[PDB]
């Protein structure tokens, strides 16, 4: 009870080494396990969203769909939600329209490292028990 | 009490159109009041349950099927004809270089033109306005789905940044409490080397 | 191009629909052709711009005015309050209408009218684009329908989901401040240790 206003009793809580950040926090995900919990359940997962009309197209978005509340939660859980499809990509996650399926798979065969495709509700029943389901029965 | 219209051809008379009505009791199974006019005389016909349904006896073949052509062909390639004085109809299913009846119906004209037109036309701009107020209605209706989703989304983000500030509030350097405590060891123990 | 028609009933047969049609270029006053008809027979004529200046200024009402209320009689923009009343004799073709207040009729226009030749073929093109009418606002509404389908199922997810992730937000410090306590007091005891052995020495 007692850390409850103490914190916010702190003289400007921004006190030191505070803006190089990006390593100086998967470090402190990964020496203090923030990764052992629910909300980080995909920390180390890439996902790419076919929320663009044209893939790695970044302007082809097609913005008011629920896949944006899916953004939301992957980034809430963790997952580093990436707006276009490099070579370090592990997820494609697919909507409602599949036109673009096609071009994912032949996509697909120029990785050295291959990303699955996935359909949304992985994520949904990996965040609504708490636990990765896993991605073999949303696949495709 | 159900019914509809539709503009068709005869190939007897190909150079003008013609105009079908159909009015039937819940279904077209069951029977239906069928209405032809050019637009001058009156032309009807009544075909019920037991004799629809011996259709798809008559040539041997699914009603399935059978009624979904007639909904192809009666319901808006097929080919009618109509001849006024023996008031016989039918009209064939057409196919590539072969062809095979689909039915067929001894009509019987009724005395009065004008009066099925203007029903028919009547019912037509009635269902119009139908058709309009009820999209007046849905449009308020999923504006409204629609404004409420943006302002959860809006809410959605609000808790989300309140979670984000929870969150740096007590790691990223606020368990440097943790690290002092640390110091407190290293001093210590520093300390008992040298003393 | 517009074109308008109006279920109407001529005093003269009460049990008659009769069906107004009107024909013009986005506006009444430059000039219309109107067609009437009873489902047997049909009739047409014709006004002109000058005809409508000289009814508006016979009138002794700004022309345009008089047209609103034509837009209101002819093509049915008649308000409940408003009590047009129409008259015919196919024998003349001659027609006007009138204007119901003061419990007295007031004549709005009148037009002489001639009978079609060929009604059956007005009636076909009447009806043809009737149809087609409809159904245009058939399928629209259809469409309208599938939206509102979606648009109900994602309020209600995103609904439940914001009310969970409350949930979560309130559950989530307690957690927290056990993880941290833990070991902190077990630095505490490492602390202790270390501090009665320097207090030793």
């Amino acid at each position: 009870n007692q850390l409850k206003e103490v914190f916010s009793g702190i003289k400007n809580s921004n006190e030191q080494t505070p803006e190089e950040m990006a390593s100086l926090i998967a470090d402190l995900e990964y020496r203090y396990s923030w990764d052992c919990s629910p909300l980080s359940m995909f920390r180390r997962h890439t996902v790419y969203l076919d929320s663009y009309a044209v893939i790695n197209d970044l302007s082809t978005k097609n913005e008011g769909t629920r896949l944006a509340i899916k953004a939301l939660e992957l980034r809430f859980h963790g997952a580093k939600v990436v707006s276009c499809l490099a070579e370090g990509v592990s997820h494609v996650i697919i909507g409602e329209d599949h036109s673009r399926v096609a071009d994912f798979k032949a996509f697909r065969r120029t990785f050295k490292r291959k990303f699955k495709i996935l359909k949304e509700s992985w994520v949904t029943d990996s965040i609504d028990k708490c636990e990765l389901q896993e991605e073999n029965q949303y696949l495709i | 009490m159900e019914r509809k219209i539709s503009r068709i051809h005869l190939v007897s008379e190909p150079s003008i159109t013609h105009f079908l009505q159909v009015s039937w009791e819940k279904t077209l199974e069951s029977g239906f009041v069928i209405t032809l006019t050019d637009g001058h005389s009156a032309w009807t016909g009544t075909v019920s349950e037991s004799e629809i349904s011996q259709e798809a006896d008559d040539m041997a073949m699914e009603k399935g099927k059978y009624v979904g052509e007639l909904r192809k062909a009666l319901l808006s390639v097929y080919t009618f004809n109509f001849s006024k004085e023996s008031c016989y109809f039918f009209f064939e299913k057409n196919l590539k270089d072969v062809s095979f009846r689909l039915g067929s119906f001894n009509l019987e004209k009724v005395e009065n033109p004008a009066e099925v037109i203007r029903e028919l036309i009547c019912y037509c701009l009635d269902t119009i306005a139908e058709n309009q107020a009820k999209n007046e209605h849905l449009q308020k209706e999923n504006e409204r789905l629609l404004r409420d989703w943006n302002d959860v989304q809006g809410r959605f983000e609000k808790c989300v940044s309140a979670k984000e500030a929870l969150e740096t509030d007590l790691y990223k350097r606020f368990i440097l409490v943790l690290n002092e405590k640390k110091t407190k060891i290293r001093s210590l123990h520093n300390k008992l080397l040298n003393a």
